[PDB]
């Protein structure tokens, strides 16, 4: 038997060779067993024990194996793994298979391999720069899904027969890209006929995809470079067309006759066989963070949650954890809170269906931080896209129609609104923006659901999008001795779809302009870039986030999506006359003195809320407290848009419904 | 056979999942009952996707071994007591029947089927009418009735299944010193608890879920439903029951029933609206105005 220490010196010459000895061979899997099993983080809790629990609950087919943890002890077995993948993978997914054997016998019968999946490699190359010398290695690689062919079964125990000898040959490992290739036999000693040996085969799932640099990473008016990437089971269909993405595979070569044929030399094919798979689109908080999905909680997260969510007060915190460094504006901070955590959709005996999320408008002077509010919905969001002004199309908020270039059909393409299914849609300078192309989102705002016939292709997509918008007024500001109807450009049946809407104004008062300036230098100085070294970097990040932040973001974010994915509160008990007797008030008050469109759309809204302020407590019952908020927070954002004239005799007759 | 609801005419995820004996042990109405339970099945070797297909459409091999997964498995959770021997009746090409499962159809079909008093004559027609509709299914000629039963008695437990996890969530239950209190007055499907085995069925869900807790008391229950039409309360009270497993040094004649004499206690003293009229000396119906007063009458009552 060998030794820790034993394995740094090598033989053979050859790194691979050196791995797939036979006694070296045996105390890898044992060094990487007492990983898998020993290991332990500075709580003193071993994390895949955790993961490999987990696993079986979710029926998963796959492990995550942090580098950094890897690295950190037993540095060897990370150098190996990154340069030596393909054979220190089948060993690793061996001995994951026999450690998950312990906490799960007889699974073998749901699963019969264990796939692992690496994560936070250290170097990431771009596109442009891959060479000669990363041939047969671990790479990172981020781009740009292009397009991708389809799932088809693929073989993985090929056979062969020959009739003349009868023989039958063992069962030969498919490279995936590569043709098996076989002519001798051991029993006909000659060459003979081979069969695919029908039937008795086991299959994969094996999909391609075409990876595009992204034009951020593309230097400015240059053109960008493509690869070829293979992804097989338990990986296919992750991707989508469109999004940007972050591949961790294995860089490899092959022979191509028409590619010496054309060029003239012998030059080879490339191709990367996927690893991870780790999904960029509309993130940036990729400067920090660990794992393949941030937006995931481990069970220690779970309940850390439950434990914070009984507290009282909570909705205060979470209100005032949005966008900290902006200061006050806490009505568009409890607004935009309200849209990210949503409502609860409805079918009705499966006949009349009713939309579940919550649309915001921010209608303001310039100056008044609107767009970095879009800018932190988007980066908190777990799906967002984002658009600007003249920028947008009719069909690149919607579905287009394409011919595909292979199958030469007409096809349907996605578009944002479809890119955001389940997310948020950001529309900045929402007023700038052509009519056509502004009618385009009746549909989705309301009916949730897209509808396209064209070139033979008669279909309905599903977009359940949620849209905050940030408008200007006419003028650039805001009369406030004039209705809304002549402050803006929207005509009722765009303005009826919105949930909330925030009137910003800017006016001269000497302490708020104190108050505001103090805080900005305030954040100036403290954004100024001016045991282990890397968690001193993470407990002064923390300090820094102690001030302003009641909630760290990183817990915030998970917190919102397991809410989102979990929580579906009803309405059993409540008080129907209360709401009844605010609706007739509100439409009564509208068209006697009013440019406000109130119709049956506004009465949804209040119970939409009142989901929602019922989600940010993780409880599954609406309560008297979350009702009387939502109806609050209606009439406050109905009131505010009025004349000056009216307001104050306007805001004392709705007043006693608001007595809490 | 097993502790399990209906476990031919489904799948072994619903059987475990609407089982009295699983969900209190277990506390199926949360999160993590829910987890908990995934676990189990992940742990057993059956994949997920198996078992929750239909049982005759079942796997061969997983029901051929269902006995052994169930005791090298079950002890680790607290279930062995879902392991028991019954009567298994069969007729030619048709398929096998337990009489677990052919009470609960009987049941079923006992409970739903085909200017207040006439209201209330109205219901109590209806409810001798259902009498006809149980009586022909013990036919063998008449087995499209039976399974109209098995589908009525699944919906009716996950509506049960429904009610009682809105009791147990709000703490609705209210732990007065002689006995608990349970008064539904808000909700949906408040028509189903009209009828006494309805309600008889909630309040064995609850006390059920009572006696596996670790909290030792054997105080009875109370359960009272409103009813909007007739503008008056169905209440029932409940005897505690001891846990399903517990030894046998505790057994003996049952804990009695001291809810009749209690009630014509209170019903002969004061000149309250009560009507006692049912076989079941232990439901009554109380008008609206009533409910507050006479139950406090009930706490000083004693007997409880
Ligand atoms: N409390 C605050 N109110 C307004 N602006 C603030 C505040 N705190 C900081 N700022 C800064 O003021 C600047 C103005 O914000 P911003 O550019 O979003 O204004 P805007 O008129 O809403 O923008 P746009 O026309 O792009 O929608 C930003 O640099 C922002 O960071
Ligand atoms: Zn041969």
């Amino acid at each position: 038997e060998l030794t820790l220490e034993s394995l740094s010196n090598v033989k053979a010459n050859s790194y691979s060779e050196w791995i797939t000895q036979p006694n070296v061979s045996r105390t890898i899997a044992r060094e990487l067993k007492s990983f898998l099993l020993e290991y332990t983080d500075e709580t003193g809790r071993s994390v895949y024990g955790a993961r490999i629990r987990t696993l079986g609950e979710m029926n998963s087919e796959s492990l995550e194996v942090n580098y950094r943890h890897l690295a950190e002890s037993k540095a060897i077995l990370a150098l190996f793994l990154a340069k030596c993948p393909e054979e220190m993978l089948k060993i690793f997914d061996l001995v994951a298979m026999e450690a998950t054997e312990l906490h799960y016998p007889d699974y073998a019968r749901i699963h019969s391999e264990i796939h692992v999946r690496i994560s936070d490699f250290p170097t990431i190359y771009s596109l442009r720069e891959l060479r000669e010398s990363n041939l047969s290695s671990l790479v990172r690689v981020t781009g740009v899904v292009t397009r991708r062919t389809g799932v088809f079964p693929q073989l993985k125990y090929v056979k062969f027969n020959c009739l003349k000898c009868g023989s039958i040959l063992g069962p030969f490992f498919q490279d995936s890209n590569e043709e098996i290739r076989i002519s001798f036999c051991t029993n006909c000693k000659s060459k003979g006929p081979f069969r695919v040996n029908g039937e008795k085969t086991v299959y994969r799932n094996y999909q391609r995809v075409t990876l595009q640099e992204a034009p951020g990473t593309v230097p400015p008016g240059r053109l960008p470079r493509h690869r070829e990437v293979i992804l097989l089971a338990d990986l296919v269909d992750v991707s989508k067309p469109g999004e940007e993405v972050e591949v961790t595979g294995i860089y490899k070569n092959n022979y191509d006759g028409n590619l010496n044929a054309k060029n003239g030399f012998p030059v080879f094919a490339t191709i990367i066989e996927a690893n991870s798979i780790k999904r960029r689109e509309g993130n940036t908080a990729n400067e920090g963070e660990e794992g393949l999905d941030v937006f995931s909680w481990t069970e220690e997260e779970e309940r850390e949650f439950r434990k914070i969510s009984r507290d009282r007060g909570i909705i205060d915190k979470i209100i005032s954890s949005m966008a900290p460094s902006i200061y006050g504006h806490r009505d568009i901070k409890t607004a935009v809170a309200c849209s990210l955590f949503g409502g609860v959709p409805k079918n009705v005996n499966g006949k009349h269906s009713i939309r579940g999320d919550i649309n915001v408008l921010l209608l303001g002077d310039p100056g008044t931080a609107k767009s970095q509010i879009l800018k932190y919905v988007e980066k908190t969001a777990h799906r967002a896209v984002f658009a600007t002004g003249q920028g947008a199309s009719a069909v690149g908020l919607t579905a287009s129609v394409r011919k595909d270039p292979i199958t030469k059909e007409w096809t349907l393409e996605g578009g944002a609104l479809v890119l955001a299914d389940k997310g948020v849609c950001l529309i900045d300078e929402f007023d700038k923006m052509n009519d056509q192309d502004r009618t385009s989102i009746h549909e989705a705002m309301e009916q949730q659901s897209i509808s396209i016939s064209k070139a033979g292709i008669v279909t309905t997509l599903q977009a359940r999008c949620s849209i905050i918008a940030a408008a200007n007024p006419n003028g650039g500001r805001y009369n406030s001795t004039l209705p809304l109807a002549q402050n803006v450009s929207l005509t009722e049946p765009i303005l009826s779809r919105f949930d909330i809407l925030c009137v910003v104004r800017d006016l001269v008062d000497e302490e708020a302009d104190e108050r505001l300036a103090t805080f900005v230098v305030d954040s100036h100085v403290r954004s100024h870039p001016e045991l282990n070294a890397r968690q001193r970097r993470l407990q002064r990040q923390r300090k820094k986030e102690e001030e302003i932040s009641p909630i760290p973001q990183e817990l915030l974010m998970k917190y919102i999506h397991y809410a989102r994915t979990k929580i579906y509160p009803k309405l059993h008990q409540m008080d129907m006359d209360k709401v009844s007797r605010v609706y007739a008030d509100l439409r009564r008050e509208s068209i006697s003195t009013g440019s406000f469109p109130i119709t049956v759309r506004h009465l949804e809204s209040i119970l939409r809320i009142a989901e929602s302020f019922a989600k940010m407590r993780l409880s599954e019952f609406v309560s008297s407290y979350d009702l009387d908020r939502a109806i609050k927070v209606v009439v406050d954002s109905f009131v505010d848009a009025q004349k000056v004239s009216v307001r104050r005799q306007l805001r004392r007759s709705f007043a006693i419904y608001t007595l809490g | 056979d097993y502790y399990l609801f209906l476990l031919r005419h489904s799948s072994l995820y619903d059987s475990f999942y609407y089982s009295n004996y699983v969900n209190a042990k277990l506390s199926l109405w949360n999160e993590n009952g829910k987890k908990r339970l995934h676990k189990m099945f992940a742990r057993m070797g059956i994949p997920l996707s198996t078992a929750q297909e239909t049982w005759l459409y079942m796997d061969h091999s997983i029901k051929r071994e269902l006995g052994i997964i169930f005791d090298k498995n079950l002890d680790r959770y607290g279930l062995q007591d879902i392991i028991r021997d019954g009567f298994v009746r069969t007729l030619g090409y048709r398929g096998s029947i337990s009489a677990s499962e052919f009470v609960e159809a009987l049941t079923a079909l006992l409970e739903v089927g085909n200017n207040s008093a006439q209201k209330l004559t109205n219901l109590r027609k209806r409810w001798v009418s259902n009498f006809w509709l149980s009586w022909d299914a013990l036919d063998d000629r008449k087995v499209e009735l039976l399974n109209r039963g098995i589908q009525l008695a699944q919906d009716l437990q996950r509506a049960i299944f429904n009610t009682g996890v809105a009791i147990l969530e709000k703490k609705l239950i209210k732990h007065l010193r002689i006995y608990r209190l349970c008064v539904l007055q808000d909700g949906p499907d408040l028509d189903l608890y009209r009828n006494p085995l309805t309600l008889l069925r909630l309040g064995n869900w609850l006390i059920e879920c009572c006696a596996e807790s670790e909290d030792k008391q054997l105080l009875p229950m109370v359960l009272a439903s409103i009813d909007e039409n007739t503008d008056t309360y169905l209440v029932a009270g409940l005897t505690p029951r001891y846990p399903r497993g517990l030894d046998t040094i505790h057994t003996k004649k049952p804990i009695l029933n001291n809810f009749s004499m209690a009630f014509q206690q209170i019903t002969a003293e004061t000149d309250a609206k009560v009507r006692i009229d049912n076989f079941e000396s232990s439901i009554i119906e109380i008008r609206r105005e009533d409910l507050s007063p006479f139950l406090e009458k009930l706490t000083l009552s004693g007997l409880l």
